[PDB]
């Protein structure tokens, strides 16, 4: 008779059949991620279309349904996720040419073209171990010109394709479907547009920046002492010094600079090698260390159906940090298990994801995950980065306790997160800015490349060693570009990482900075951060939000009171003639 | 006496009658519901809840005055590739009542718009199949539970006992029942016998 | 007679009191006094003279 009794009439006949395809579709998946054969490829090819059509045929049937007629705040919310629209919103003769692009530039990327190697482990331990001048320098500029060449009649028409779409969906620019996600529609109090998400980001960026030039003008000076003539105390960085080919991750350059020689990172793999471990017991450290927190165990079949260790040669197959849900209560993980300090803190990276989609099991297909997937990798963090704490590696089994804290070891553990964390913070607003204009409109073909240098010595700091016309192509060789990927869902990470960690560590009496807080033995933190998990796509974002930390938009402070001892190291050491970087200057 | 401490049950767990007094209680007519189901909808079946289990499938009375018998079971009823044995009923217009079922098809019109019979717009086919499978999690795994009924009309109780049986004393006076005769004396041989019937 | 001693309820098997095993459950319930219920569910105050 009305709307809201016949709308989730049809979401309950959806959710009972699109688990029994999606189930099917992830464990024809799972057969080739085990044994490399012919026989799980067509497989997986026929378990993946009937997902992929029968998603569309049930969306085209509800656009019949209102949308603007559910006064629940509930069932509106589960409609937007369902009869949205992707690709196949335009023209049938113009939705094929779209995804052919998308087929080219990924294999562009993946086999690279430099003579052969690929990028990695190909260019990868070039650009990082090397130590000279002339042998970095020209793999950084054989990629532009060669990749960068091949990938620019497809990037042109990449932009024009993908303008049209957003602006069918009732948009603006293609900007705006990425940042979409933290939009929240419907009628209420705490609602946020898309004109809020423009502010709160660059009120942030200025208080991070006397931070940000600290850092730069501490791997600057660094640099000096093995390039005495090519690199100025007062000017910036090159392109092709940075570690990665993009610019990207600071993280090879912190065999260069070490702070303090005396106690360096300690390394626990020959700790794990004493007590005899089968690549088996880290998984069941990390188990009992959500126990203390106050979030639940796993189940019974976690740990009979996901493989947690090398196959060997018998089983060849592929293994990489990535979960996976295969929903009806099966979660396994796939990943090469081993005797390595690495693996350590990366298996509680992996272990938070199982919990969080844990909390909405009871909820239906639709409900599930969170508002944003910016909140799943948070989680993962705030709990792989307390495994590292000295502190709490004093009360476990392996290491020696003989080894405290002090104040020459927080500062080799604060810059070796400060080239990762915070070293592509800058990274990502200035990436994310440069792709507005071209979405929208104020740059001609003519003007991208052009205006892409333009913001490196005003934003990054980093300039050019050879000068690069409109042809080359710098931005459309990364991954996330070319394979259609929100860059812009990275810098959340980084704000909620700091976010989250002090709602947690506010309970379990620490004060003060976020180095030597303890997670563990206290069961408070744990009840109070399931809330947050719980609660998916039913609530936005903001209200979820407030239950852990408080505010309902980002807060740069907590995110300073972490690196406290390191700011205050880095003002006597850049104390050396320069603190910052000129915008005129260049290494030839 | 001999279910409780067989430790091969899951939820074992009873209403109104004392699951202790019921070895000594008489009984008229007992009868069994025996139905499979998932895991969580084993905490549905109580005599007071509610939801798309209880009220579509299979009504519990309000003075359920017996037991629930559930037990897991996967080396049973299980196979790889989606179960298609076992349907259910997710909507219908109107609720069910105490010991009274649905088994006639009939289509679901959840707005204002004609079916014909068949499913569409807003028609649909309520019965749907069950994902037993062994590569899923503990509640999406197959649970025979089998409700027993305890119902007391005008027939006298034909279902007693059971009862204890001790030895038999003789020589001593003592206290002794024989068919409900109570008697303290002692039991003497008998020179004479009686008729076969009385 | 007073009784001032908690224990728990034993039905049948499953023997309760230290083990805490199967079919043990809490008999010692809370009565629920709330301003927004009834008249019969208001507390009174018994006095028993003897």
């Amino acid at each position: 008779s009305t709307i809201e009794e016949q709308a989730k009439t049809f979401l309950d006949k959806f959710n009972h059949e699109a688990e029994d395809l999606f189930y099917q579709s992830s464990l024809a998946s799972w057969n080739y991620n085990t044994n490399i054969t012919e026989e799980n490829v067509q497989n997986m090819n026929n378990a993946g279309d009937k997902w992929s059509a029968f998603l569309k045929e049930q969306s085209t049937l509800a656009q019949m349904y209102p949308l603007q007629e559910i006064q629940n705040l509930t069932v509106k919310l589960q409609l937007q996720a369902l009869q949205q629209n992707g690709s196949s919103v335009l023209s049938e003769d113009k939705s094929k040419r779209l995804n052919t692009i998308l087929n080219t530039m990924s294999t562009i990327y993946s086999t690279g073209k430099v003579c052969c190697l690929l990028l990695e482990p190909g260019l990868n331990e070039i650009m990082a171990n090397s130590l000279d001048y002339n042998e970095r320098l020209w793999a950084w500029e054989s990629w532009r010109s060669e990749v960068g060449k091949q990938l620019r009649p497809l990037y042109e028409e990449y932009v024009v394709l993908k303008n049209e779409m957003a602006r069918a969906n009732h948009y603006e620019d293609y900007g705006d479907y990425w940042r979409g996600d933290y939009e929240v529609n419907g009628v209420d109090g705490y609602d946020y547009s898309r004109g809020q998400l423009i502010e709160d980001v660059e009120h942030t960026f200025e208080e991070i920046k006397p931070l940000y030039e600290h850092l730069h003008a501490y791997v600057r000076a660094k640099l000096m002492n093995a390039y005495p003539s090519y690199i100025s105390p007062i000017g910036c960085l090159p392109a092709h010094l940075l570690g990665d080919m993009w610019g990207r991750f600071w993280t090879n350059l912190y065999s260069l600079t070490v702070p303090f020689g005396q106690k360096p990172n300690i390394d626990v793999t020959d700790a794990m090698v004493d007590q005899a471990w089968d690549a088996q017991r880290i998984f069941k450290e990390a188990e009992k260390f959500f126990v203390s927190v106050g979030l639940p165990n796993m189940t019974q079949g976690f740990w009979e159906n996901s493989m947690l260790t090398d196959p060997g040669n018998v089983q060849k197959a592929v293994c990489h940090p990535t979960a996976w849900d295969l929903g009806k209560g099966d979660f396994r993980i796939l990943m090469c298990t081993k005797v390595t300090m690495d693996d350590f803190l990366t298996a509680h990276h992996e272990m938070g994801h199982i919990q969080y989609d844990m909390a909405y099991a009871a909820q239906p297909f639709l409900l599930r995950n969170g508002a944003n997937e910016g909140f799943h990798e948070a989680v993962g963090e705030i709990m792989s980065l307390s495994a590292a704490t000295p502190k709490h590696l004093k009360s476990i089994g392996l290491l020696s306790p003989d080894f405290q804290e002090d104040n020459e070891t927080e500062i080799n553990f604060l810059l070796k997160q400060a080239l990762t964390i915070v070293g592509t913070l800058p990274f990502t607003y200035m990436l994310e800015k440069w792709r507005w204009m071209v979405f929208k409109g104020e740059i001609p073909k003519d003007q991208w490349m052009k205006k892409w240098w333009e913001m490196k010595r005003e934003i990054v700091g980093v300039v050019e060693p050879v000068p690069h016309d409109e042809t080359y192509c710098d931005p459309a060789s990364l991954f996330h570009v070319s394979n259609d990927y929100s860059f812009i869902r990275y810098y959340t990470r980084t704000l909620y990482q700091f976010q989250f960690q002090e709602a947690l560590c506010q309970a379990a009496k620490h004060e003060g900075p976020l180095h030597k807080c303890d997670i563990s033995n206290s069961t408070e933190a744990g009840q109070k951060l399931f809330n947050m998990l719980r609660l998916g796509k039913s609530e936005p974002w903001t209200l979820a939000l407030e239950n852990v930390v408080g505010a309902k938009n980002m807060n740069v402070r907590p995110l300073l009171n972490y690196f406290e001892p390191l700011f205050t190291w880095l003002k006597d050491q850049n104390k050396n003639s320069f603190v910052g970087w000129s915008t005129d200057w260049s290494p030839y | 006496s001999v279910l409780y401490n067989s430790a091969s049950f899951s939820t074992f767990k009873c209403y109104g009658v004392s699951p202790t007094k019921l070895n000594d209680l008489c009984f008229t007519n007992v009868y069994a519901d025996s139905f499979v189901i998932r895991g969580d909808e084993v905490r549905q079946i109580a005599p007071g809840q509610t939801g798309k289990i209880a009220d579509y499938n299979y009504k519990l009375p309000d003075d359920f005055t017996g037991c629930v018998i559930a037990w897991n079971s996967n080396n049973l009823d299980s196979k790889v590739g989606g179960n298609y044995n076992y349907l259910y009923r997710l909507f219908r217009k109107s609720n069910l009542k105490p010991f009274e079922r649905d088994i006639s098809t009939e289509i679901y019109q959840a707005g204002s718009t004609p079916c014909n019979g068949v499913e569409g717009f807003n028609c649909y086919f309520p019965l749907q199949s069950y994902g037993f499978q062994p590569t899923n999690g503990v509640g999406y795994q197959p649970y025979r539970v089998v409700v027993l009924s305890f119902e007391l009309l005008h027939a006298p109780a034909t279902v007693c006992g059971p009862k204890k049986s001790t030895n038999l004393v003789k020589n001593k006076c003592v206290n002794f029942n024989f068919n409900g005769l109570t008697g303290t004396g002692v039991l003497t041989e008998s020179n004479k016998k009686f008729l076969p019937f009385q």
